[PDB]
């Protein structure tokens, strides 16, 4: 099998002479003689002909094999080889443009790749296309931590891509594999334990129990079974960590406890006896949190309901929880019971729905009665983290938040659809009120909890910084597998989860799913597949 | 010096 | 030129000789152990004859008086780890063995050691003056392992396997006392012993396992 | 001699490490030993004053027994009288025929 | 020629062979190997295989009885760090590799060291005597470096990368003593390992890089920094861990641990969710119901809605019941938010939402008595404070929170809980046993109290620390992954972390245990200046973890 | 016509020596140098990219005659050539990729077959594909009745199947061919009637 | 005992470099003459320019083994020399006017 | 032993 050397090689091998003797040159070895895949793209028909589809700098680390040898050496050199394998069809047309660009040219809208020395690759070609690059650089090697200037490879559109078909599929996937050239070669090794900054990726917080097995939400720890899509979008931030070292809120993730010190409390009805209490405090009195001064953690990020009398309200945040005095103070012993928390105004009047952080006041109803009511001005209240969903009767309601009733802060960014891409919510099962054993069965459907981002993600990613791991204006992607099916995933950079279902409100089910994958970056524009079983 | 060019050469 | 601060398992160091060692020895016992037949397992280059394997360790504090003795060995195949397996097929040996000695010291210490064989019908025990037999001295600052040989002194012409008979004794005594001239807590060091068989060790007549077995010999498993 | 947890009458639920003590009763031998000694005859094996030696280490250091002609067990620990804990032993290695006037080595340590 | 003080990287030293060292096994490592294809890899001059490059390092202490091993490992590509980074992109190996020691000391110390090379089908333990194999001894007065070629002695053709199957082992062990004669502070010494492949190493197969194998990787990549001074939990409570704490003697914790092979001890597969029952019986002591304690009980074996085992209920608290009568609250013990719910379709009680406390109870409703086991057992719940109704239907159940607190009277000093004499037990469970000087180790966290609310880490009296098994980001990485070949019994994996003034070495055994050097001390390690994490791999339980504390 | 050999060929040969003379092995033989069928597979418009659609292991079973011939040697060593003959049309699109696993490797979703070497196959191929599978054992030979490790062959999906034309039509069929190769033979004759342990099947 | 090793450039130099993973050279504390090691010139560029040299290579020193004093007391230190010496290929290539950028533009020493 | 290193160099 003949092996392609490039045409700067001797002047290549000399000047690189001053890292030493070049390593792991050996001619026969079947790490360097095979292709090997790299990388996926997608060429589509709404992309207008001079537009640009693929782009990769040279480096070793566009190959799965010269990215493990570069672990021990501080030093390489040389060209490396690319081929394109199209997908396709015998009823499409189109070509495509591949060449190499020198450094010091912009890679943008304006560079016109049909006029540099190109290869031409047909929509519907069974056999793949290759082209070399060489190693064009102003250095004598290319140092492993601070290489400096590097050629790039740009793919283009020719012309157009036609379905003379009609409708349905209007997109083709593109593989791109590599072998090293002849002229590759490393120099001084050095210890693999030594500087481990390689290009810190989003990859290894979503892997496949995650989804199948162990993995919680924000507003529950409870088992994730299933994802519902909603149309127009949402706005949540009590645990939500965009991909910066930052967030917006109180709550740090974990299920702990709440605990609160200062707040005033009272209680309706002339009668100390069977009344429903009542504990009030406003937002910016948390100074035991050292996150955020608007709520203790663990709060919940609902608004109220707004009800009387001895019926249960519908939907909410319950909590098995008391009260506790001030200087010192242990709990009173009369007074355990289910407490409803959440956000409203005008209390203890008119208590409404509020849909701000600023303005509002916390509040803290309980929804069966209790036999003592205090009215002292000290007091606060330590809740369970966790909880359930109060319920009038058993039923089913509906999902729980809606997107219009999460409570967010100012200076929140919002998830918006862009394309068919529409934003996603992770649901849970949970227990409730109504009826407490919530077998996944008969007995009709059971509650869903709903939630933004799966808890351990967060756990990941509040240790790392990932500002650079993904250029703006694209998603991290995964591709789920189903035993019937496949569908696919994102992940902006601002913490949101999307999928290309577009304007449908059916849940999906995590029970034949058997394994995730990771894709990488790839552009919005792109709509995510939903080839699923139905 | 000379061993560097005579290498580039042959 | 390798040093001595390393040393390969095949190596004896220096050779000690004592009178006991003598020639007519040698041919007296291949010659009188030539009525069991042939020699058998007398292959020179087999891993299980040319390697020191250990035997034992021993300490030497400075409190022990001159005359004292550190260390005894009575002449058997059950010394070596291999000659004993080999000893379960066979009826009669014969040879004698090498002992290597290794002291543990630095070289700001001070003191002596001596070494002699005791032949058959002595008794060993204290009391037993080992600088007034044929001896050897070895210093406690010695670097290079020390080899002396044993050699099979009996009146018989083999060793029959459960009944031997008489054996000479191998004794270490302390020539003059251990040293230290700084003084303190630290007053001990260590010796090791290991073993090797002799050029002339040999087994003669074959039986089968099945025969006085390795419970009737000695009362070690 | 070698010690054993045997019960008592007084209290039938006790065992090794009880808040009400540990009884012991000894024996001269194991069972192993004179079961195997009276199926065997060692006469050419050891001389009147010899002993055979075991030696036993443990986790942190290392004792010599001694077993003679009349079947007798030994230990060189001159008068003392506290018990050896024997739990965290770890090997048996035989050595073999010597005087009986030496003394068997004794360091825990 | 350097004067023997100074050594190049391409230097082995003096040349030690045993036995084993034979021209037919090259001969025949070469010709048998080739049914993997051409070899790769196998070019004489490149700079990664002509040095000696850094593998390990190990103390030698004057206490050390000889007969004791200071360093093993088995035949692998992990013993450099070249090959290692390189059999990631392989898939087939054989060969052999050289082992270069240099003695850091002086030339007034004495004692000698042991090598030997152990063939593949020797167990390697307590009954191994290396003496009595051919082997080697090295001086502690060397100056130059000593070189140890270990051969592939192998009843295969080449050695997969998933199954390589039986390889020789390499021992060192202590010949004799150690001896200093001045005596004094200086007792130790240090020995470094250096490593370069033998002359007949090579790969075979190309593969995938990153692909996975039949076998398993190593359990270094699950304790990372953030564990320790971040995120992370505990097995009981959901709170951050902050310090280490030993325990003399040993415990048994059976909730929610994981073995190296992937089984649970029981019930409560691991997440705090809930905790939920259908059968069981409700009771109140008195005439009246008003303003009293409910008491609810049931049997262990009644829990058919667990899918692992029928014993318990999931997320139930491993605590044993500390019987308590009147308005005095317990001390310490579980206790958690909840209700009662009835069954039949039914809506849970509006009338009695309170926390009630947890536990196993004897001979209920009786003379309530704790128990250690829990075989032949049942599970109850009493609560303690004061409810307004109460309910004496056979058929009823719990709802209660799976994060908890304590419940104490005085709340000033008390004990840290539980204590190893109150953690109950399942059937079919190994205990924790002290071997060598190490002890098992128990991690410590905050946890609130009913007796005062605002339980923070600083001023007004002194905070009580909940100590629990093992972390929940580690009981996720072992109840899915199997370990069976990534850690050999009888030895356990240890890591090194290092605080700002000091260094510790904790380890984790096949058990799922952890242990450290601490001896015979209960002093609380508090984890504030801790900065990173670095492990360093399978070390024998009989050797010592450092504890260097400023 | 030419017949292709193995990479490891002369070490396959000399180490299978220990069971005698190599038997059968004559290269002008009429059941050696043909391909023949062994099986048919299905690929959809609904497969992932990276779903696995055929898993052979290497055996003297996939090929009618060797399977015949096995009934009278106990033992085996050599490769083994595979062909593919896609059905297909030409308004379809999509490509797949063919790599031989080396023992101790696991198969599943996890597998990233593109980046062994391996060979695409296209949807509207009129031409078949070859790929051939050496014998990579750690054994000496193969014994009938307990072989040991063998190589695995993994088809896989790289581009998925698209029809732009509509409906009705969406699946094609895979027909797959066998020859051995020239380094594969027999040893150790024995009786037809001994061990009749074949994999029993719900065909009769 | 000491060890040595030269850093190529790109790599950071401080704690959690692992030197002995290095191609490198062992010294004990008991050399009583000097030891000399060699650090050569292993950079991307052409030549050093004066104002601007850009990478240059890193020579690391660290512990191979503990310091060890058999007596053991308060004398627990000793103390190494480091000199200094251009080796045979070391030249300056372009001249020019000393009025030009100043030795105070180059380095803060002064 | 001498026959089959010589088969398989020949």
């Amino acid at each position: 099998t003949s092996v392609v050397t490039a045409e700067n090689s001797s002047a290549s091998i000399a000047t690189a002479g001053i890292g030493g003797p070049p390593q792991q040159v050996d001619q026969q070895e079947t790490w360097r003689t095979n292709f090997y895949y790299n990388d996926v793209f997608t060429w589509s028909v709404a992309d207008a002909p001079g537009s640009i589809l693929y782009t990769v700098q040279h480096s070793p680390q566009n190959n799965p094999f010269t990215a493990v040898l570069s672990q021990m050496y501080a030093g390489w050199a040389g060209g490396m080889q690319f081929r394109f394998i199209v997908a396709g069809s015998g009823v499409f047309g189109g070509r495509l443009v591949a060449a190499v660009i020198p450094p010091g040219i912009e890679i943008g809208p304006g560079l016109e790749v049909r006029q540099f020395p190109h290869v031409v690759i047909d929509a519907r070609s069974l056999e793949p296309v290759t082209i070399t690059m060489p190693d064009l650089r102003p250095n004598m090697y290319h140092p492993t931590g601070d290489p400096g200037l590097v050629p790039t490879l740009v793919l283009s559109v020719y012309n157009n891509l036609i379905n003379p078909f009609g409708g349905s599929t209007s997109a083709i996937q593109v593989t791109v594999e590599t072998r090293p050239s002849e002229d590759f070669e490393f120099v001084m090794i050095r210890a693999p334990s030594s500087k481990t900054v390689d290009s810190i990726s989003p990859a290894g917080l979503l892997t496949t129990p995650v989804l199948t097995g162990v993995g919680n939400d924000n507003r529950w720890n409870g088992q994730i079974v299933g994802l519902q899509p909603v149309p127009g979008g949402f706005s949540t931030c009590n645990r939500h960590w965009n991909l910066n070292g930052s967030t917006y809120g109180w709550s740090s993730p974990r299920f702990a406890d709440i605990d609160h010190r200062r707040g005033s409390a009272s209680y309706p009805g002339n009668n100390a006896t069977n009344v429903l209490q009542f504990w009030y405090a406003n937002a910016g009195s948390a100074i035991d949190n050292p996150i955020s001064q608007v709520a203790p953690d663990g709060f919940p990020d609902m608004s109220f309901v707004p009800f009387n009398g001895p019926g249960i309200p519908a939907a909410g945040w319950v909590g098995f929880g008391a009260i506790w005095n001030s200087n010192s103070g242990a709990p009173n012993v009369t007074t355990v019971q289910a407490y409803e928390l959440g956000f409203a105004t005008g209390a203890p009047g008119n208590l409404q729905p509020t849909t701000n952080t600023s303005g509002s006041q916390t509040v803290a109803k309980s929804i069966y009665a209790v036999v003592t009511g205090t009215a002292q001005n000290p007091a606060g209240l330590f809740v369970m983290a966790s909880g359930v969903i109060s319920t009038p009767s058993a039923n089913a309601i509906t999902y729980t938040p809606q997107p219009d009733r999460i409570v967010t802060t100012p200076g929140t960014p919002a998830a918006a659809p862009v394309g068919k891409n529409t934003p996603i919510m992770f649901a849970s099962v949970v227990r409730r009120t109504g009826d407490v054993n919530a077998t996944a069965g008969s007995a009709n459907g059971t509650q869903y909890g709903t939630g933004s981002q799966p808890l351990p993600v967060t756990i990941g990613l509040s240790l790392n910084n990932y500002s650079s791991a993904l250029m703006p204006g694209q998603f991290f992607v995964w591709q789920l597998t189903f035993a019937s099916g496949f569908m696919e995933i994102g992940l902006s950079v601002d913490g949101y989860f999307y999928a290309g279902t577009g304007a449908s409100t059916t849940l999906i089910d995590l029970t034949e799913l058997i394994d995730v994958r990771p894709v990488g970056p790839r552009p919005s524009k792109s709509t995510l597949v939903f080839n699923l079983g139905g | 010096a000379a061993e560097f060019f005579e290498g580039m050469v042959h | 030129s390798v040093p001595g601060t390393t040393t390969d398992g095949m190596d004896p160091g220096v050779v000690a000789t004592t009178s006991v060692v003598t020639a007519e020895n040698s041919s007296a016992s291949i010659a009188t152990a030539g009525i069991g037949g042939p020699p058998q397992q007398v292959d020179q280059q087999e891993t299980w004859r040319t390697n020191f394997y250990y035997n034992d360790v021993f300490t030497w504090s400075v409190a022990d008086a001159p005359g004292s003795i550190l260390y005894t060995v009575q002449h058997s195949p059950q010394n070596n780890p291999f000659t004993a397996v080999l000893s379960q097929m066979y009826a009669g040996w014969a040879g004698g063995m090498q002992f290597r000695f290794i002291v543990a010291g630095s070289g700001v210490f001070g003191g002596r050691l001596v070494a002699a064989v005791i032949p058959p019908g002595i008794e060993i025990g204290p009391g037993l003056e080992v600088r007034q037999f044929p001896h050897v001295v070895i210093d406690a600052r010695s670097l290079e392992p020390v080899t002396i040989t044993m050699p099979d002194l009996r009146p018989n012409m083999y060793h029959p396997t459960g009944d031997p008979g008489l054996v000479p004794t191998l004794v270490l005594s302390v020539y003059n006392n251990l040293i230290n001239p700084f003084g303190g807590s630290t007053s001990a060091i260590q010796v090791t012993v290991e073993t090797r068989p002799s050029e002339d060790f040999e087994f003669v007549m074959i039986r089968a396992p099945s025969s006085k077995t390795v419970d009737s010999i000695s009362p070690a498993g | 001699m070698f010690a054993s947890v045997v019960r008592r009458t007084g209290d039938v639920n006790a065992t090794a490490g009880s808040a009400n003590g540990t009884q012991y009763g000894t024996g001269s031998q194991p069972l192993p030993v004179t079961i195997g000694l009276s199926l065997n005859n060692y006469s050419s094996a050891l001389m009147p004053g010899q002993f055979f030696v075991w030696q036993l280490t443990f986790a942190s250091g290392f004792m010599e027994i001694g077993l003679s002609v009349d079947g007798y067990f030994y230990a060189g620990t001159g008068a003392s009288t506290t018990l050896i804990d024997l739990t965290e032993l770890i090997d048996v290695r035989p050595v073999g025929p010597r005087p009986s006037k030496s003394t068997l080595v004794f360091n825990l340590g």
